[PDB]
């Protein structure tokens, strides 16, 4: 919790 | 593979190697895409920033190709502007403005905004928004790490790694991208989606001006994500502390209907923004004024 990476696909 | 993409790279890039006039590198930040670095141009002492991104470190790789397209095509005041890019060893370059102000992200969780400040905030971001969604682009990783201040409080939008291109032949994205806490709940859904998210998106980061944080920021990213696709719209920890302007805005971008919600030429015409102050009102709340 409390991340702030990204995601993709 | 790695190999056959950086000869691919090598074919869109600005030949030769930014060191032979950059000096004094120093990390100043990171992103899952790579880091950024402070450098002086030698011959004037003037200063850049340099996003540098390790090609076999990526989740995708094809979305690099986004840094050198938005570059290329699609400038404005209130982006950061891109000056070149290089292949470097392993690794794409990019050298652009530098935002010596730093990110929103430190503002935000160190300091309350003021609802002049916020409203100066969304205005500029909005600007650049309507201007990338009438052009095809949607950024997809809007959150307050992506705006950057000068040292005189102008905003910029940033980080354009993750955007993605629409248009009449391809309509909708459906690809699964951005940021757990921010993302559209259409996208989490996986439905095909547009510039939309962006104003959802934006909408967490209004979330993250009045409270310092996003909705369920405390539950880990798959259970935040759920809470986003199936809950009513989040709602700000102390509503209390809102003016009903405020309220009313916000209520434009965090609505769960993609189609309902208003788009960024719309919203730049709410009465919210009319509190907008000039960039000078986002000076003290810098790390280096506070």
């Amino acid at each position: 919790s409390r991340a702030r990476y990204e995601m993709a696909s | 593979s790695h190999e056959q993409f950086r000869a691919a790279l090598q074919l869109v890039v600005d030949p030769g190697d930014p060191r032979s006039y950059l000096d004094n590198f120093i990390k100043i930040g990171e992103g899952s895409t790579g880091i950024v670095c402070i450098a002086t141009v030698r011959s004037s002492g003037k200063l850049v920033a340099v996003k540098k991104m390790d090609l076999r470190k990526q989740q995708r790789r094809e979305l690099l190709f986004n840094e050198v397209v938005i570059m290329r095509d699609y400038q404005h005041e209130n982006v950061v502007e891109m000056y070149n890019s290089y292949l470097v060893g392993d690794e794409l370059w990019v050298v652009m403005e530098f935002l010596e102000g730093g990110a929103l992200t430190d503002i935000v969780t160190h300091t309350r905004m003021n609802e002049e400040q916020i409203a100066a905030v969304c205005l500029a971001v909005l600007q650049a928004l309507s201007v990338l969604h009438a052009q095809g682009v949607i950024h997809r990783n809007i959150k307050s790490d992506s705006i950057l201040l000068t040292h005189d409080g102008r905003v910029k939008l940033s980080d354009f790694g993750f955007c993605a291109q629409v248009s009449k032949e391809v309509p909708r994205r459906k690809e699964l991208v951005g940021t757990p806490y921010w993302m559209a709940p259409e996208l989490i859904s996986r439905l095909p989606y547009g510039p939309e998210v962006d104003i959802w998106s934006l909408g967490i980061m209004v979330i993250e001006m009045v409270d310092g944080e996003p909705p369920y920021f405390n539950e880990p990213p798959l259970k935040a994500m759920k809470m986003i696709r199936d809950n009513l719209p989040p709602r700000l920890k102390n509503l209390h502390k809102v003016s009903p302007s405020l309220k009313g805005f916000l209520d434009r971008l965090l609505v769960r209907d993609p189609a309902q919600r208003a788009t960024a030429a719309e919203l730049l015409k709410h009465p919210f923004l009319a509190k907008a102050g000039p960039p000078a009102s986002i000076v003290p709340l810098m790390r280096q004024n506070r």
